[PDB]
């Protein structure tokens, strides 16, 4: 069934540039144009720019404004958004799309793009400790978006809260919860499993009584 | 090269029917094929009308597209509402470029009442041993949304230090959370800290204590 992989992302400072990336499966990538389109939750959903199924032409949006360029390798079935000129108007929720002719079939998973003078802060993380018990980690002050968090390697599915994120000096703080019975807790380990891409930070944390 | 106009909100009850509309500006609604996209919160948008009318296969035919060349719009009819269908709705046309409508965020109605539980949390201490510290309030299961949050320390209003995140959704009700940054000396120096959730007329708290 298809597949669009988005790759490419991340923090980039004004002025500087990014190149986005989809891969591509389960349909004949050349027989269909590609799309690029861009969320912001103030703005909602707008095209960024679109390729023919053969490569040989380009369309973009308003705001470009000659500043993107779009592109596709059909031997590696992938196609590129290569962003230059960047401003921190461009932060921004970025997907890729297929199309149908005349509508977007299918759409990436979305990557996320923050244009910012600011340099990457990685979090620092602590355990949170206090029938059924609940517990916690507070992932503090970490730029940019986005961080993820599971819970004994996602051998504890349910019961999970992960909050939005708390911004404050330019940094953000959030906190995941897991609510489990006492007994689990007694019986093994609790484990926190934070990731922060934008720092290539993975950290475990026990949860200590 | 035009403009498509959506309704920013619609509520509905479980069951009802809706019309959500998406008018052209410029240029006749009928000249160019109009799309619809439902997207949940957090989630990428997916297909539910194409060419004006078509579902894909495996959405319900509870979804059904149409055109009213009169007031130059396109309208998704959404019968017999489901708590599932609540989920932001885009309307796509074209001519010289691609046109998204703004989004209608459609809330289905119904849900009783909920008020909110609270956790909090102490400051760890690896935290401490860094001279910092981080009160932390997580506020579950509530609804409606409309939510005021508000610290104390020894019984009293602390302001200072206070960082609240607006509700979201999680499943069928909201969440939200709150931190009280404090000096290691502050938080040990007291005798507690309160977390105080106004919600519907009315409070929940807990308290922390060193």
């Amino acid at each position: 069934e298809v597949q669009l992989v988005e790759s490419g992302g991340g923090l980039v400072q004004p002025g500087r540039s990014l190149k986005l990336s989809c891969a591509a499966s389960g349909f004949t990538f050349s027989n269909y144009g590609m799309a690029w389109v861009r969320q912001t939750p103030t703005k909602g959903l707008e095209w960024i720019a679109s390729i023919s199924a053969g490569g040989d032409k380009t369309y973009y949006g308003d705001s470009v404004k000659g500043r993107f360029s779009i592109s596709r390798d059909n031997a590696k079935t992938t196609h590129y958004l290569q962003m230059d000129s960047l401003r921190s108007e461009d932060t921004a929720t970025y997907y890729c799309a297929k199309t149908s002719r005349v509508y977007f079939d299918y759409w990436g998973q979305g990557v996320m793009v923050t244009v910012s003078s600011a340099e990457t802060t990685a979090p620092s993380v602590y355990p949170l400790a206090p029938s059924m018990v609940t517990l916690g980690c507070l992932v503090k002050g970490y730029f940019p978006e986005p961080v993820t968090v599971t819970w004994n390697s996602g051998a504890l599915s349910s019961g999970v809260h992960t909050f939005p994120a708390v911004l404050q000096s330019g940094l953000y703080t959030l906190t995941s919860s897991v609510t489990v019975p006492s007994s689990t807790w007694s019986s093994q380990a609790v484990t926190c499993n934070v990731a922060h891409p934008a720092s290539s930070t993975k950290v475990d944390k026990k949860i200590v009584p | 090269q035009f403009v498509l106009t959506q309704p920013n909100s619609v509520s509905t009850n479980l069951g009802s029917t809706v019309k959500l509309s998406c008018k052209r500006s410029t240029g006749n609604i009928g000249s160019n094929y109009v799309n619809w996209y439902q997207q949940h919160e957090g989630r990428s948008p997916t297909t539910m009308i194409y060419r004006d009318d078509k579902r894909p296969d495996g959405v319900p035919d509870r979804f059904s597209g149409s055109i009213d060349r009169s007031s130059n719009s396109a309208l998704l009819t959404i019968n017999n509402v489901q708590t599932e269908d609540e989920a932001d709705y885009f309307c796509h046309s074209y001519s010289s470029g691609i046109v998204f409508g703004g989004g209608t965020k459609l809330t289905v109605l119904g849900q009783p009442k909920s008020t909110p539980t609270l956790t909090v949390f102490p400051p760890s201490t690896e935290e401490l041993q860094g001279n910092k510290a981080t009160l932390v309030c997580l506020i579950s299961d509530f609804y409606p949304s409309d939510v005021e949050v508000a610290w104390k320390a020894n019984g009293a209003p602390i302001s200072q230090g206070v960082d609240t995140a607006n509700p979201t959704k999680q499943g069928n009700k909201y969440i939200a959370s709150s931190f009280l940054r404090l000096t290691a000396e502050q938080w040990r120096s007291r005798n507690s800290f309160t977390c105080q959730v106004t919600h519907e007329g009315n409070t929940v708290e807990k308290s922390l204590s060193p």
